[PDB]
C-alpha cells in the first residue's frame, strides 16, 4: 500500500570454502556496489564490533 | 581545523537520572478489569474503512 | 489490608510550566556507567 | 550580546530520581493529553515496606470505566546512562 | 574459541605476543587496552563438526505436535513420555541416530550404541 | 599410531633476520599455510581422481 | 580512538596492501598523525601554559 514499487536486498557471501577469507557483502540500491556489512551497519549507527 | 560549524545554540538542563523502567498492567483482580480486555478486542474488530 | 507499605500521592504536572519546554529521554549508548556531573 | 542567558547545560536538577514508566494505550491516551493535568491528584503510588512489590491506585475520577488498580512491574530495578533533559528557547536581545 | 571483546570501546580483541614475558596478550587495536590471556588457543577450525545436532531444544519442545513420540525411558529421571528427532545438521553425511528429549526433565539422551 | 589420538604438531622456523613486521601477521601466516596445508597437498594418489571403488 | 578520516580510509580500502597491518592505529599514532580532539586541545593548552 502507498506506492507498489519493489527494491530487492541481497546479502551475499562472497568466497568459497576452501578460501582463507570470506566476507559478507550487502547491495543497497542506487548505490553501484556491493558493500561490506560492518560498513551498512556503522552508517545505521552500531560503531563497536 | 574547521574555522566554522554552524551550530545552533539551546537552554537545555539535565532535569533528572532514570532509576527505574516500569511497566503498568492492570491487575486482573479488578473488578473493572475484562473492560479492557473487550476494548483490546474492539481493537481487532473494528473496520474503520467504509 | 494492613499498613505495611508507604503510600505516596500521585499528582499531574501543572501545564503553566509545560508550555515552550520540551522533555526528552537521553540515552548514552555504551558499556561504562557515565555521569554528566562528576566524569 | 546575541544571548542574555548562559548557553551552558544545567547540572543542577541531575540528581533527582525519576522513573520511566511505560502505560497502557487507555491510560496513556488520557495521561498524554495537553488539555489535562492542571495538577491534581492522579492516584496513589504504594510501595510495600519489604519492596519486591508496588501498585498504582488510581482516585475514583475514572468513571468506573477502567481498572482502579494497577501493577508497576519493575522492568528494569537499576538503570545506568538514561537521564532526562529539557529544551526551550533563549532570551534574544542583548 | 572464547571471542574476548574490548572493556572500554567494546570492540574486538586480537592476540598479541610480548617477548619481555615470552607470554599471550590480548590488545585492542584503536583504543590501546590489554588483557592476558587465560588459555593458549586462539584458533580453531572443525572440520568434521556436531555443533548443532540438538539446535532448538526449548522448554516447550513437547508442545509440537509434528514430533514423534516414543516409549523409550529416561535414564536419569526413570519416565517413558518423550520427543524424539533426528540429527539437525543438514550435511549430507551425519548418520540417523535419534536424539531423545525427555517431557518431565528436560534431559536429553541419544539412541547411538556404537560410540556414545 | 599406538597413541590414542594422532597428533601433528608444526612449527615455522624464522630465519637468522628478524621481521617486526611481521608479528602482527605470524599467526595470520599460519592460518594461511594451515589452509594451504590442508587443500593441495598430495598424499598419494592421481590428481582429479575423487574416489575409487573395487567391483568383481 | 582516534579515527581516520574517508581519504585516509578509502585508501586503505583500495588495494593499497593485501590487508590493513594489525596494528596500523599504534604505529600511526607515535608517527604524530590521526589524533583526537582532547590531545589536539590539551597539547595547545600547554603550548599556552608553557609561556
Ligand atoms: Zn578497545
Ligand atoms: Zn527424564
Amino acid at each position: 500500500k502507498g506506492s507498489r514499487f519493489i527494491s530487492t536486498l541481497q546479502v551475499k557471501l562472497y568466497g568459497r570454502e576452501g578460501s582463507s577469507a570470506r566476507t559478507i557483502k550487502a547491495t543497497l540500491p542506487y548505490i553501484k556496489q556491493d558493500i561490506p556489512i560492518v560498513i551498512i551497519f556503522r552508517a545505521l549507527g552500531i560503531i563497536p564490533d | 581545523y574547521i574555522p566554522y560549524v554552524k551550530t545552533i545554540p539551546k537552554k537545555t538542563a539535565i532535569v533528572g537520572t532514570v532509576c527505574h523502567e516500569c511497566q503498568v498492567m492492570p491487575s486482573m483482580n479488578d473488578p473493572n478489569y475484562h473492560k479492557i480486555v473487550e476494548q483490546r478486542r474492539n481493537i481487532v474488530k473494528l473496520n474503520n474503512k467504509e | 489490608d494492613p499498613n505495611e507499605y508507604n503510600e505516596f500521592p500521585l499528582r499531574a504536572i501543572p501545564k503553566e510550566d509545560l508550555e515552550n519546554m520540551r522533555t526528552h529521554l537521553l540515552k548514552f549508548q555504551s558499556k561504562k556507567k557515565i555521569n554528566p556531573v562528576t566524569d | 550580546k546575541v544571548y542574555e542567558e548562559s548557553l551552558d547545560l544545567d547540572l543542577e536538577r541531575s540528581n533527582r530520581q525519576v522513573w520511566l514508566v511505560r502505560l497502557p494505550m487507555f491510560l496513556a491516551e488520557k495521561w498524554r493529553d495537553r488539555n489535562n493535568l492542571h495538577g491534581q491528584e492522579l492516584g496513589k503510588i504504594r510501595i510495600n515496606k519489604d519492596g519486591s512489590k508496588i501498585t498504582l491506585l488510581l482516585n475514583e475520577n475514572d468513571n468506573d470505566s477502567i481498572p482502579h488498580e494497577y501493577d508497576l512491574e519493575l522492568t528494569k530495578k537499576v538503570v545506568e546512562n538514561e537521564y532526562v533533559f529539557t529544551e526551550q528557547n533563549l532570551k534574544k536581545y542583548q | 574459541t572464547t571471542f574476548r571483546f574490548c572493556r572500554d570501546c567494546n570492540n574486538m580483541l586480537y592476540p598479541r605476543e610480548d617477548k619481555e614475558n615470552n607470554r599471550l596478550l590480548f590488545e585492542c587495536r584503536t583504543c590501546s587496552y590489554v588483557e592476558e590471556a587465560g588459555s593458549p588457543l586462539v584458533y580453531r577450525h572443525e572440520l568434521i563438526t556436531n555443533i548443532g545436532e540438538t539446535a532448538g531444544v526449548v522448554q516447550d519442545i513437547g508442545s509440537d505436535p509434528t514430533l514423534p513420540r516414543s516409549d523409550r525411558e529416561c535414564p536419569k529421571c526413570h519416565s517413558r513420555e518423550n520427543v524424539f528427532f533426528q540429527s539437525q545438521q543438514r550435511r549430507k553425511d551425519t548418520s540417523m541416530v535419534l536424539f531423545f528429549v525427555c517431557l518431565s526433565c528436560s534431559h536429553i539422551f541419544t539412541s547411538d550404541q556404537k560410540n556414545k | 599410531d599406538n597413541d590414542e589420538k594422532l597428533i601433528i604438531r608444526c612449527r615455522v622456523v624464522r630465519p637468522k633476520s628478524l621481521d617486526a613486521e611481521t608479528e602482527a601477521e605470524e599467526d595470520h601466516m599460519l592460518k594461511k599455510i594451515e589452509n594451504t596445508m590442508l587443500e593441495n597437498i598430495t598424499l598419494r594418489g592421481v590428481e582429479n581422481i575423487e574416489r575409487v571403488v573395487m567391483m568383481k | 580512538y582516534a579515527t581516520l578520516t574517508i581519504d585516509e580510509a578509502e585508501k586503505r580500502m583500495d588495494k593499497k596492501s593485501g590487508e590493513v597491518p594489525r596494528w596500523l592505529m599504534k604505529h600511526l599514532d607515535n608517527i604524530g598523525t590521526t589524533t583526537t580532539r582532547y590531545d589536539r586541545t590539551r597539547r595547545k593548552l600547554k603550548a599556552v601554559a608553557d609561556q
